[PDB]
């Protein structure tokens, strides 16, 4: 589950922000472990 | 990280040479249609 | 060439309005963007807000249901008024004269475009002290 | 902001900073206030200067990444002394209405 | 066979959405244009335009261009990869279109004629 939000740039009403900054868990080599890790996606790869 | 300055990716088409092109292809399409007849384009009208 | 004459009072009871007026000499209202600053100690000097040339004004975010601006053609000078001030607000007011910006990095076509103002000249200022007593 | 004192020396160039460089196209903007005298404005592009003003400033174009708006000041003089005060406008990261971090310069 | 069946017509009010489904199995899902006849009674038929499920494909007539929507919807998980569903939502319908519609489509390989035709929602207006 991505927790996401949106890109801090001077975006207008109608230009929807075209990048999201998303971020969430993965597993790491150690598999006890567990890291927050962070990325930008395009509008069209995540739905609510 | 996206880095610099944000904008969107973009094509362009040359007008003049465009417009000729589409000329011709209208010149040729009116003879399988008979010669006076009228022609006109429009956009992509749904789908994927 | 333009000399703002600012006339103020300086002195309003506290939650009460705040208003001065920055008269215009050397040149007329209409030919270039008003501004105002506000400078306080403790911080620097403060870009509160402008007026736009067909009265469309605009206010800072932190301010905008406390402070107003007018402007008046018969009469060339511009005035602000603050509303419900309070022992914070003193300090030093400037009237100053802006100019449009536009620098373009994207397309116009798609928008990708930032309007930018600043100063070229300002008031000689006005102090204004708010107090009980 | 904070009243930072730096002094430079006489016949020494200087540079001063503004704070929280932002990451995209920018249009700075560099005032000055001296005491008892009608503040002006000193830069209002990176690379265009208002006339009137001798020479000797100049601050740093951002065409280059990396390259933060940084004011030089070239064959200082004793009446140099001020405040040098930066309004930076930014594209990416949104608009900053109240002025950076303010510095105090003065001639030794 | 041929397995083709509709769904969702009525009566509706002036100024409302119709829907109508029709739903289609026992053959290959990909191929075979949809095609949306509608047929208004003391009149023979009118055409107003098809479907191409491959990639929701549409081609209207020279009247319904800016009032309908020939969707689609394929199946998800390949367990049931030929069970097809094309949804037609019809928009600001005017009184006199009181109508039976029909889903057709065409032989192996191609589009026309029709040969199989649907049982046919009836839609009025009031
Ligand atoms: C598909 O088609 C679309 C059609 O729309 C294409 O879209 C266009 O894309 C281009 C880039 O891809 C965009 O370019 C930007 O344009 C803006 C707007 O400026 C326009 O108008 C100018 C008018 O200037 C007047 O004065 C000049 C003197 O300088 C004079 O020569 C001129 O005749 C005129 O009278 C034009 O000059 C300007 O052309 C510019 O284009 C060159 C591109 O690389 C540029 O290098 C030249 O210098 C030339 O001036 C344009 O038509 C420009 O403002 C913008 O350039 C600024 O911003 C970039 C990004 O930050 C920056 O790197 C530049 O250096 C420049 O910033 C200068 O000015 C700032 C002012 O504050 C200053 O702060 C900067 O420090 C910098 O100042 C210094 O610059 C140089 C750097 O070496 C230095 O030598 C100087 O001395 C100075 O100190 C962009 O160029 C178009 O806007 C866009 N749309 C249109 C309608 O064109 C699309 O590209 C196509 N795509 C494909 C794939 O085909
Ligand atoms: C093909 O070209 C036509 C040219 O008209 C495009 O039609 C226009 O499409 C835009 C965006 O879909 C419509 O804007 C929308 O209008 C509705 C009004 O209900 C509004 O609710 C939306 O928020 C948006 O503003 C515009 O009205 C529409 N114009 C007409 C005359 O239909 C069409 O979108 C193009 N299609 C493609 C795939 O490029
Ligand atoms: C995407 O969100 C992450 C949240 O973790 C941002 O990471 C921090 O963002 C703040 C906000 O400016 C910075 O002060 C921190 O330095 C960032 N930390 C790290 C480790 O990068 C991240 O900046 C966001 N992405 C963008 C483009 O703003
Ligand atoms: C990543 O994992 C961490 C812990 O491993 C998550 O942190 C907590 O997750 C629980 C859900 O199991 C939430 O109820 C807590 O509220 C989370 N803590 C905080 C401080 O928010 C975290 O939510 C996971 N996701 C991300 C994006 O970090
Ligand atoms: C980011 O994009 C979302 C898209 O729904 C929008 O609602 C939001 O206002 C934008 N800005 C922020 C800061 O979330
Ligand atoms: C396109 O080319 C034809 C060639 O005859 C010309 O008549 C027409 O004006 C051109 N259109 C435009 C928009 O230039």
């Amino acid at each position: 589950t991505l927790q996401c939000t949106n890109v801090t740039n001077n975006i207008t009403d109608d230009m929807r922000g075209e990048l999201k900054n998303c971020s969430f868990n993965m597993t790491t080599e150690l598999r006890d472990k567990k890291q927050k890790v962070y990325s930008l996606f395009y509008r069209l790869d995540v739905v609510q | 990280d996206i880095i610099g300055d944000i904008r969107q990716a973009h094509c362009n088409v040359s007008k003049a040479t465009w417009n000729e092109t589409l000329g011709k292809v209208v010149k040729q399409l009116r003879k399988h249609f008979g010669n006076n007849t009228i022609i006109r384009f429009a956009n992509s009208s749904g789908g994927d | 060439q333009m000399q703002l004459q600012e006339s103020g009072p300086g002195l309003v009871k506290p939650s009460e309005t705040l208003s001065l007026t920055c008269s215009v000499s050397g040149a007329s209202i209409s030919d270039s963007y008003w501004s105002w600053i506000r400078r306080s100690p403790g911080k620097g000097l403060e870009w509160i807000g402008y007026v736009h040339k067909s009265g469309d004004t605009n206010y800072s975010p932190s301010l905008k249901s406390r402070v107003n601006l007018s402007l008046d053609t018969s009469k060339n000078q511009v005035s602000l008024s603050l509303v419900a001030a309070t022992a914070a607000d003193s300090g030093k007011y400037y009237c100053a004269r802006t100019l449009h910006g536009r620098r373009i990095y994207g397309i116009v076509a798609f928008n990708e475009w930032f309007t930018y103002f600043y100063m070229d000249v300002w008031g000689n200022g006005t102090q204004v002290t708010v107090s009980s007593a | 902001q904070v009243q930072i004192d730096i002094s430079v020396a006489p016949g020494e160039t200087a540079r001063i900073s503004c704070g929280e460089k932002s990451l995209g196209s920018r249009a700075v903007q560099w005032y000055q206030h001296r005491a008892g005298q009608a503040p002006s404005l000193i830069i209002y592009n990176n690379q265009d200067r208002p006339s009137g003003i001798p020479e000797r400033f100049s601050g740093s174009p951002d065409s280059p990444f990396g390259t933060t708006a940084t004011l030089t000041i070239t064959s200082v003089e004793a009446g140099d002394e001020a405040d040098y005060y930066c309004h930076i406008w930014d594209s990416r990261v949104p608009t900053k209405w109240v002025f950076g971090g303010g510095t105090t310069l003065t001639v030794l | 066979h041929v397995q083709l069946v509709q769904s969702g017509g009525g009566v509706k009010k002036i100024g409302a959405a119709v829907r109508i489904s029709c739903e289609v199995s026992g053959y290959n899902f990909m191929d075979q244009f949809i095609n949306w006849v509608r047929q208004a009674p003391g009149q023979g038929l009118e055409w107003m335009g098809w479907m191409n499920p491959i990639y929701g494909q549409v081609n209207y007539s020279w009247r319904f261009q800016g009032r309908v929507t020939m969707t689609r919807q394929l199946s998800q998980d390949p367990d049931d990869p030929d069970w097809g569903t094309a949804f037609m939502e019809l928009r600001g319908l005017r009184v006199d279109d009181t109508a039976v519609y029909y889903c057709a489509r065409g032989p192996s390989g191609e589009n026309y004629p029709f040969h199989y035709w649907g049982q046919g929602v009836r839609v009025v207006v009031s």
